[PDB]
């Protein structure tokens, strides 16, 4: 468990419906919600090999599991129920708890996409932004949709708006 | 007394395999085949009890 849905992120957004993962900007020239598509492939990606890895590997064959058997022959007719108990325990079991494990890797899956989120555009902003608390990022230097396209994409010019965010830090 | 007979009647069955052959000697109380099925074997499968419609 990382911290983050549920955490110092307390609720999802609604309004982005575009993604999994995704920003809010809010600049003079407007506001909105933008989705991070690269992550949401990967975290789709990631959810559908474990469906399909949890889905296609049964192997299952052909079988017939009904046997009758005469009133001289209970004593085979109970082991052939104690076969069918004892495979019945088993994949109950079995199936229980790999759903509730496989439910527990897959919440946290989501929690750590999110933290990696945060902590790109963390590291990426530096000390030109103020880390609000509640998940957000507040610019000490006024910049516009390029910039957080380019905070989005991944390429922040930090030189670039380091000294007009020295004045009013 | 089951169903008005005080007799019996077993019955019996075999699987006579390709070029083989089967001799029924008698000197009574015999009921003797009319109809015999030429058979293909496959895995296997099992009965099903059912009331279920059959689409």
């Amino acid at each position: 468990l990382f911290g983050a849905i549920a955490g110092f992120i307390e609720g999802g957004w609604t309004g982005m419906v575009d993604g999994w993962y995704g920003y809010h900007h809010q600049n003079e020239q407007g506001s909105g919600y933008a989705a991070d598509l690269k992550s949401t492939q990967n975290a789709i990606d990631k959810i559908t090999n474990k469906v399909n890895s949890v889905i296609e590997k049964m192997n299952t064959q052909f079988t017939a599991v009904g046997k009758e058997f005469n009133h001289l022959e209970k004593r085979i007719e109970n082991l052939n129920k104690k076969v069918d108990d004892g495979f019945l325990d088993i994949w109950t079991y079995n199936a229980e708890l790999l759903v509730l494990l496989e439910n527990e890797r897959t919440l946290d899956y989501h929690d750590s996409n999110v933290k990696n989120l945060y902590e790109k555009v963390r590291n990426q902003l530096k000390n030109n932004a103020k880390e609000i608390g509640n998940g957000c990022f507040e610019f000490y230097h006024k910049c516009d949709n390029t910039c957080m396209e380019s905070v989005k994409n991944g390429t922040y010019d930090y030189p670039k708006y380091s000294e007009e965010a020295k004045l009013n830090r | 007394k089951v169903r008005d007979q005080e007799g019996r009647m077993n019955y019996y069955w075999t699987l006579v395999e390709p070029g083989d052959k089967i001799t029924f000697e008698a000197t009574g109380n015999l009921v003797v085949p009319r109809y015999a099925f030429t058979m293909e074997r496959d895995a296997g499968s099992g009965i099903i009890i059912s009331d279920t419609p059959v689409h």
